[PDB]
C-alpha cells in the first residue's frame, strides 16, 4: 500500500509515544491545530496535554525547555515550524544539547530530537526557503539526518527517538504529501533505520550520484531518462548528514569512476563541498576518471517569482546536464 | 449641503503607568472622513481581490490578509506623518498602501511580476516603501529593528517617531522584552504596537500567553489599550502616543484591539479554532468600514450616495490593478542575480550547476 | 560552659510582589545547623581564595569566576531545599557544586584541568555537574530556559521536586528569560526563578543596564520576593518559603537575592574601574556572610569564638590538601581526547588536526 | 613602528568615526569599560555616549537595533563579545541584514558591520571556542572577512565600515596582543583593503598553503622550518571568506601543483571543504599533482585541559606533517 511521507512520520512518532511514556512532543500549533503541516495529526486527541504540547511562539525558550526536560531524563521531540525559525534557538541546539555529553565528562546525556520542514518549499521567498543541512552537519555531538521517502522517514525518526543524543531531523515540506510504496517490513513497530548508513537507491555502473532529501526524487527521474541512452547511474541516498556514510560513496566511485553531488541548499560550504573534500582526501581519488561536480541550488537568497524560483533549485535538466558534462557524453 | 465636521464620542482607553489617556471626544472633518473611507475601502477591496487571485492560483506561497484591521492601518497613517516611520510583520498590504504604494504595485508583487514593487523578488511579505520597512516574515524580528529605527530618529535629532507592530502571538518572543528595555533605558521615540486580533496563527490569546493584557507587558514602559475597530480611536491614541514620543519621554505601548476576518494565511480554512459565526458576529456589529459609514451618514458628513460613488471608483482602481498585474511579464530570468549587494561593481553568481552563470548588478 | 541548643534571630523582611504573606521575620537556628552552615561558607570562601592564588600562578587557565561574598547564597539555598530537588546556574558555580555534593579535590582538580577533576579535565570552571546540578553554563541566559524544563520534567514525573534556576543581574535582560517566565506561568511549572543580583553585570552596573532594577518584579505576572543575600538566614527562610509555594502546585515564583562579589568580574578583570575599593571595603565590614553569622552565633551562645576558630583552621587546612592534590594530580591522557562525544554508542573514530590523526571515541 | 592587531582595529574605528558621523559603535563593555578585550579603548572618551553605546546582555535585541539603525541610514558597528554569543542574534544577521537588499529588489540597503573575536582562545572551553567562518561564509547577501596581521585588521575594518552591505569581521582574540610592523601607507587614514582579495604572504614553488585568521602565522612558521630543508611554500592569506579569492589560489596551484589548506575551525563543511570543492571544479584541478588535503581543528567540542586543547587546534607540527604527505618528500 501507499503511504505519504506525512503519515510515515506520524506512525513513527506514534509508535514511540506508545512505547515509552518518557517521550513527549511540543512545538507551535502542534496539538489542537494538528500541526502546521499536519504531521502530528490526532496525536493530541489520543495522548492529551501531558505528552503533546502546544507552545507559545517563543522558539528560543521552548528549545531550551526541551533541552532541559531531556537533561532531567525525559525524551522530548521538539518541533520547529520550520528550521528557518530554528535560528532563534540555534544556541540552544548547539551549546546546550550538542556539546554537553562532552563538556560534562560523559555524565549528562541530552536525549533530544529536533524535527521539521527544512529547505525550499514553494513561493515562500527568502526568509523561509532556507536549507540547514550544512549548518547542523558541521558540529560535534549532533547527529543530523535528512529523510526523503516514507520508509526513510518513519525509519529515520523512530531511530532518532531511541538515540540518546541530539538528533536534528531535516524533513521536507514538499515531500510530506508524496505517497511511496510502503514495504511490509516498514509497517512494523520495530522499523529502525541506522543513522550513519547511506542507501543505494539505484544500481548502475557509469557514474555515482549522491544527494539527500528531495533532490533524490530528481536523480531517480534524471537516471530514468539517461537509462534510455544506456547510461547507468548509481543513485545514493545519503539519509544521514552527520555522521555521513562516506564509504558507500567511495565504494560506488571505485565501481564507477565518476561522481556528481546533488543538494538543495546553497553552494558555498555546502553538503557538496564536503563530500568532495572527503573524496579527494580518501582512497577513491585515484579512481576518479573526471572531476566530481556539485549541483546545488542558486547562490542567491530565494526569490519569489515562479520563473526565478524554479531556476534556483535543481531541475532534472540541471542534473542531467552535469552528468552529461562529467561522462563527457 | 453638508455639515463640515462633527464631534464624536470614542471609548476611554485603559491606561497603564499614565495619569491621562487620549481624549474621549474627537472632531472629524468631512474632508478627512471621505479620505479615510476611500482608504479603508481601497485596502478592503484590495484584499477581497488578492484572495480571489489566490484561489485561481495566480498568487503563491504566502498571503495573509488584513481585513478587519483596516481601522489600524488607516488610523495609524491618520495620526503619524509622512516623515515618521512604520515597521510591521507580514500582514502588510494595508500599511504598504497607506505609505505611498499604489494598488497596481502591491497586486503586481503578489502575482510576482516585473512591475511589482519588489520586482517580483519578495512576494507578499517583503514589500518595502518610503519609510516603511516591511514586511517581515520572521515573527518578533521586526521589534528590535523598529527600536533601531527609533534610535536613528533620536540620533539624527529630526524629531520623528517610530511605530513598531507585532501581533499578539508574537508578544512572547524574547526579542520584544529586550527591545522594551533598551527602548526605555535610552528613551527612544518608539511606539510599540500590538495588533491583538485574538489569535496567534491558530492558538487563541489565552492558550499561549499567561497574561493577556499586552498593553501592560512592557511593565516599566507606559502603555494604553485601544479599540482597533474604530478609526477615530486609532487616530486619537496614535496622535496622543506620538505627542508623547515627540516630547522625549521615551517608548510607549499601544494595544490595538482588533480582529481578522480571514484565517491566518490563505491555507487556513480559518475555522478550526473559532466558529464561523463568531467571525460573522464581528463583521455584523463592529466592522470598521461599516462604522465610519454610520457616523458619517448620521451626522450629515456625507450621503449614502457619495460613499456609493466611492465604492464605485474603488471598484475601478481594483479592477485595473488586478488586470494590470495578471497581464504583467514575470521578471526576466537574466535578472535572478540582481541586487545582492548595494553599491558594488558587477559580478557572477552560480546557478543550479557550475556552468549556469548569472550576472549580479547592484 | 553550656552552649544553647538554639536561638531566634530576626531576619530582614522581604519585599513582596503579588504575594499575600511572605516568609516569616523570625527563624530558629539550632546549634548543629549553625556549626555546619558556617563550616560550608568557610569552605567556599577558602576554596575561592585558593582558586585565586592558583590562577595567579598559571595553574588555572581560562575562566575563573569566584563567588566570594555570595556564600550566603549557595548554603542559604542548599539549606532551604532537599537533595532530591534540582538546581541549575550560570558560570559562577564553584559554590553550588560543593554545596551540591562535589568535593573540593574534585573541583580544584577540574579547575587545574586534571584527570581527577569532575569532568575529567574537559570542562573548566564553567562546566561542572553533579547529582541534580545541571551546572555550570557559560551562555548567559541559556540556563533559564533549561531550568524551566528541568522543572517541567518534575511536573511530568509527578514527584513534588522543584527546580532552582539562578541568573544574575546581567542576564536579567535576556529575551529567553521572559520566554521562560511566560511558559512557567502558563504551565504552572515548579520552578524558583532566582535573580542573583550582586549589583554588577560584568563591568556594567545595574542602573546603566536595567531601566528597572526591581528584579523581583521583572517577571511581572509571576509573584516575587526580594531577599537579603548576605544573610544566610533569610536566604534559607526565603528559599524554604518559595519551595513550599512551588511544591504546593501554585506554579513558579521569583526570588531576588541582593548580594556581592568581592573579586572583580573574573580573574582577568581587576574589578576596580567600575567601583571603588572602599565601596567593597565597606560591604565586607557591614555585611560579610561569615562574620555576620559568627556574631549571630557567639552572641547567642550557640558557640564560642575558640570553637569557630577550630573550624577555620581545619577547613583552611583541608583546602591546602586539596590544592596539593590538584597541582600534583596528572593531566588527562591524550587517548581520551575524543571520548564522550555520543552516549550509548559503539566506539568510533574522530578526526584530528589532519587526516592521519585519529582519536578513538567511546561513550 | 610595530603596532598590535588590537591597536590597528582601534585606529581604524577611530579614523572612520571621525570621518563620518553616521557611524557609531555598539555592544557590551565597549564604552566605559573600554571594550571587553580593550579593543575600543579611549573611544568612548573621544566621542561620548551618543556614538559609543554600552548595551545590556541582549544580543538578539541589539543585533536587531543596529540593523534597524542601518536601514534607517545610520552606519552602525555592532560588537559581539565573542562570536559564540552572536548565535543568539544570528537570525538578525542572516534574515534581517543579509537577505534584505535582495528581497527589496534593491530598495533597502543594510550598511551594518558585526565584529568580534572568533574561534579558539586559551582554555575557554566548549561554548566559547568555536570558529564561525564556515557558518557565515555560507549565506549569500553577506560579506565575511578574517584578518591576520595588523595591516589586515585596519584595512579590513575600514573597508567594512565603507561597504554598504552587511559585513562579518571575525577577529581572533589571541592575535590582539600580537605586534607586527606597520608599513607607512597603512598608517595613512586613507588605507582600505579590498574585500575579495587574498594576498600572498610568501612566494614559493613547491606547495600552495592557504589559510585565514590565526593559523596564517603558523603557516609562515612552518614554511621557515620547511625551507631550511629545500621546500618553498607559497603561504596565501585569504583575508576575505565570502566573496573569497579563488583566482589567486588557482593561479598559485597552477604553479605549485600542490595544495594544503589550514583553518582553525571544525573539519566537516569547513573553510577547507569549500576551497577543495572549488579547486576541483575549477581550471586548477588539472594542474594538481596530488590530492589537496586539509588541516583543521579536531572534530571535537573544544576541551579544557592543556594537552587536550593543544591537540585540538593545528600546530606547526601538523601543517608540516601534511605538507610532507602531500609533497611525498
Ligand atoms: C520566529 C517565528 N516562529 C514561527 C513562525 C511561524 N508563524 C508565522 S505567523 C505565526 C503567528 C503569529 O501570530 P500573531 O502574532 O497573532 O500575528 P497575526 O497573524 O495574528 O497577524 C507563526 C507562529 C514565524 N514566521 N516566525
Ligand atoms: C549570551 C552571552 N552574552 C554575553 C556573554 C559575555 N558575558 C559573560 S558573563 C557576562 C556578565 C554577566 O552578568 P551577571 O548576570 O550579573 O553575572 P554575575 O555578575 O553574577 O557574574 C557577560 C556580559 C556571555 N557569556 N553569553
Ligand atoms: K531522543
Ligand atoms: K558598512
Ligand atoms: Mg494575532
Ligand atoms: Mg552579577
Amino acid at each position: 500500500l501507499q503511504v505519504t511521507v506525512r503519515d510515515a512520520i506520524n506512525q513513527g512518532m506514534d509508535e514511540e509515544l506508545e512505547r515509552d511514556e518518557k517521550v513527549f512532543l511540543l512545538g507551535e500549533e502542534v496539538a489542537q491545530y494538528d500541526g502546521a503541516y499536519k504531521v502530528s495529526r490526532g496525536l493530541w486527541k489520543k495522548y492529551g496535554d501531558k505528552r503533546i504540547i502546544d507552545t507559545p511562539i517563543s522558539e528560543m525558550g521552548f528549545a531550551g525547555i526541551a533541552v532541559g526536560a531531556a537533561m532531567a531524563g525525559l525524551r522530548p521531540i521538539c518541533e520547529f515550524m520550520t528550521f528557518n525559525f530554528s535560528m532563534q534557538a540555534i544556541d540552544q541546539v548547539i551549546n546546550s544539547a550538542a556539546k554537553t555529553y562532552y563538556m560534562s565528562g560523559g555524565l549528562q546525556p541530552v536525549p533530544i530530537v529536533f524535527r521539521g520542514p527544512n529547505g525550499a518549499s514553494a513561493g515562500v521567498a527568502a526568509q523561509h526557503s532556507q536549507c540547514f543541512a550544512a549548518w547542523y552537519g558541521h558540529c560535534p555531538g549532533l547527529k543530523v539526518v535528512s529523510p526523503w521517502n516514507s520508509e526513510d522517514a518513519k525509519g529515520l525518526i523512530k531511530s532518532a527517538i531511541r538515540d540518546n543524543n541530539p538528533v536534528v531531523v531535516l524533513e521536507n515540506e514538499l515531500m510530506y504529501g508524496v505517497p511511496f510504496e510502503f514495504p511490509p517490513e516498514a509497517q512494523s513497530k520495530d522499523f529502525l533505520i541506522p543513522i550513519g548508513k547511506a542507501k543505494i537507491e539505484r544500481q548502475g555502473t557509469h557514474i555515482t550520484v549522491v544527494s539527500h532529501s528531495r533532490p533524490v526524487g530528481h536523480c531517480l527521474e534524471a537516471a530514468a531518462v539517461l537509462s534510455k541512452e544506456g547510461v547507468e547511474c548509481e543513485v545514493i541516498n545519503m539519509r544521514t548528514i552527520r555522521p555521513m556514510d562516506m564509504e558507500t560513496i567511495e565504494a560506488s566511485v571505485m565501481k564507477t569512476n565518476h561522481l556528481v553531488t546533488v543538494e538543495g541548499g546553497w553552494p558555498q560550504f555546502g553538503v557538496g563541498a564536503e563530500i568532495c573534500a572527503r573524496i579527494m582526501e580518501g582512497p577513491a581519488f585515484n579512481f576518479l576518471d573526471a572531476p566530481a561536480v556539485r549541483v546545488t541550488g542558486a547562490d542567491v537568497p530565494m526569490p519569489y517569482a515562479k520563473i526565478l524560483e524554479d531556476n534556483s533549485i535543481p531541475q532534472v535538466k540541471d542534473i542531467i546536464f552535469a552528468i552529461k558534462k562529467t561522462l563527457n557524453i | 449641503m453638508f455639515a463640515n465636521d462633527a464631534t464624536f464620542e470614542i471609548k476611554k482607553c485603559d491606561l497603564h503607568r499614565l495619569e491621562e489617556g487620549p481624549p474621549v471626544t474627537t472632531v472629524l472633518t468631512r474632508e478627512d472622513g471621505l479620505k479615510y473611507y476611500r482608504m479603508m475601502q481601497t485596502v478592503r477591496r484590495m484584499e477581497l481581490k488578492a484572495d480571489q487571485l489566490y484561489k485561481q492560483k495566480i498568487i503563491r506561497g504566502f498571503c495573509h490578509l488584513c481585513d478587519g484591521q483596516e481601522a489600524c492601518c488607516v488610523g495609524l497613517e491618520a495620526g503619524i506623518n509622512p516623515t515618521d516611520h512604520l515597521i510591521t510583520a507580514y500582514r502588510a498590504h494595508g500599511f504598504t498602501f497607506t505609505r505611498g504604494l499604489s494598488v497596481r504595485e502591491i497586486l503586481a508583487e503578489l502575482t510576482g511580476r516585473k512591475g511589482g514593487c519588489a520586482k517580483g523578488k519578495g512576494g507578499s511579505m517583503h514589500m518595502y516603501a518610503k519609510n516603511f520597512y516591511g514586511g517581515n516574515g520572521i515573527v518578533g524580528a521586526q521589534v528590535p529593528l523598529g527600536a533601531g529605527i527609533a534610535l536613528a530618529c533620536k540620533y539624527n535629532g529630526k524629531d520623528e517617531v517610530c511605530l513598531t507592530l507585532y501581533g499578539d502571538g508574537a508578544a512572547n518572543q524574547g526579542q520584544i522584552f529586550e527591545a522594551y528595555n533598551m527602548a526605555a533605558l535610552w528613551k527612544l521615540p518608539c511606539i510599540f504596537i500590538c495588533e491583538n486580533n485574538r489569535y496567534g496563527m491558530g492558538t487563541a490569546v489565552e492558550r499561549a500567553a499567561a497574561s493577556t493584557d499586552y498593553y501592560k507587558r512592557g511593565d516599566f514602559i507606559p502603555g494604553l489599550r485601544v479599540d482597533g475597530m474604530d478609526i477615530l480611536c486609532v487616530r486619537e491614541a496614535t496622535r496622543f502616543a506620538a505627542a508623547y514620543c515627540r516630547s522625549g519621554k521615551g517608548p510607549i505601548l499601544m494595544e490595538l484591539q482588533t480582529y481578522r476576518y480571514h484565517g491566518h494565511s490563505m491555507s487556513d480554512p480559518g475555522v478550526a479554532y473559532r466558529t464561523r459565526e463568531e467571525i460573522q458576529e464581528v463583521r455584523s456589529k463592529s466592522d470598521p468600514i461599516m462604522l465610519l459609514k454610520d457616523r458619517m451618514v448620521n451626522s450629515n458628513l456625507a450621503s449614502v450616495e457619495e460613499l456609493k460613488e466611492i465604492d464605485v471608483e474603488v471598484r475601478k482602481e481594483i479592477e485595473d490593478a488586478a488586470q494590470f498585474a495578471t497581464a504583467d511579464p514575470e521578471p526576466p530570468l537574466e535578472e535572478l542575480g540582481y541586487h545582492i549587494y548595494s553599491s558594488d561593481p558587477p559580478f557572477e553568481v552560480r546557478g543550479a550547476n557550475q556552468w549556469i552563470k548569472f550576472k549580479s548588478v547592484s
